[PDB]
C-alpha cells in the first residue's frame, strides 16, 4: 500500500511518486526555474519532469531510448536520470526555460490536509 | 475541453475583501480539497487553505477590491501524491 522509497529521492528535485496534479500543486509558490521530476505511481520507471515558468506549470515526458538512455530531447541523451538533470539545468533543450531550483519537499498529505 | 475535480466552480457572492466559492463534488471520495487564490499574473505567492472532501463550499477573506484573482481547487488525497484529477480554476475580479 504505501510506497517504497525510490533511491533517487536523495535528490533535492527528486519527489518520487507525484502525479502531475501534485506537482502543481507543489510548484503553486515557486518562481521561474522552479521543478521537480517525479514517477507514477501505478506503472514506475515513467518519469516526469514539471517546470514553473511565468506563472504556468510545463510538463514533460522523460524518454527512454531503446540502450536504455534518458532525454527530454533526443538531442541531449544520458546514462542516469541525474545527469540529464544537471544538463538542464544549465541548457534548456526544448524545455520552456532551465531546471534551476528544486521545489522545496512537503509533508505526504493525511486526511486532514496538506 | 479538459475535466477536472471539483467541477462546477463559482463565485456564489462577493464582497470589497472576501468571495464565497462553490464548486460541484464529483461522485468520487476525495479527502480534502486545496485552495489557491493569488493576484492573475505575477508577482506575489499564492495563499493556500483547505476544507474538509465533505464540503463543496469555501469562504476566501483578506483580499482587495478591484484586483484579479486566479483561483485554484485541486481534490487532495491523504497519505500520497497521486491526486488523479486535474484541478479547476476561474478568474475574478472584486
Amino acid at each position: 500500500y504505501i510506497t517504497p522509497v525510490n533511491s533517487l529521492e536523495k535528490h533535492s528535485w527528486y519527489h518520487g511518486p507525484v502525479s502531475r496534479n501534485a506537482a502543481e500543486y507543489l510548484l503553486s509558490s515557486g518562481i521561474n526555474g522552479s521543478f521537480l521530476v517525479r514517477e507514477s505511481e501505478s506503472s514506475p520507471g515513467q518519469r516526469s519532469i514539471s517546470l514553473r515558468y511565468e506563472g504556468r506549470v510545463y510538463h514533460y515526458r522523460i524518454n527512454t531510448a531503446s540502450d536504455g538512455k534518458l532525454y527530454v530531447s533526443s538531442e541531449s541523451r544520458f546514462n542516469t536520470l541525474a545527469e540529464l538533470v544537471h544538463h538542464h539545468s544549465t541548457v534548456a533543450d526544448g524545455l520552456i526555460t532551465t531546471l534551476h531550483y528544486p521545489a522545496p519537499k512537503r509533508n505526504k498529505p493525511t486526511v486532514y490536509g496538506v | 475541453s479538459v475535466s477536472s475535480v471539483p467541477t462546477k466552480l463559482e463565485v456564489v457572492a462577493a464582497t470589497p475583501t472576501s468571495l464565497l466559492i462553490s464548486w460541484d463534488a464529483p461522485a468520487v471520495t476525495v479527502d480534502f480539497y486545496v485552495i489557491t487564490y493569488g493576484e492573475t499574473g505575477g508577482n506575489s505567492p499564492v495563499q493556500e487553505f483547505t476544507v474538509p472532501g465533505s464540503k463543496s463550499t469555501a469562504t476566501i477573506s483578506g483580499l482587495s477590491p478591484g484586483v484579479d484573482y486566479t483561483i485554484t481547487v485541486y481534490a487532495g488525497y491523504s497519505d500520497s501524491w497521486n491526486w488523479p484529477y486535474s484541478p479547476i480554476s476561474i478568474n475574478y475580479r472584486t
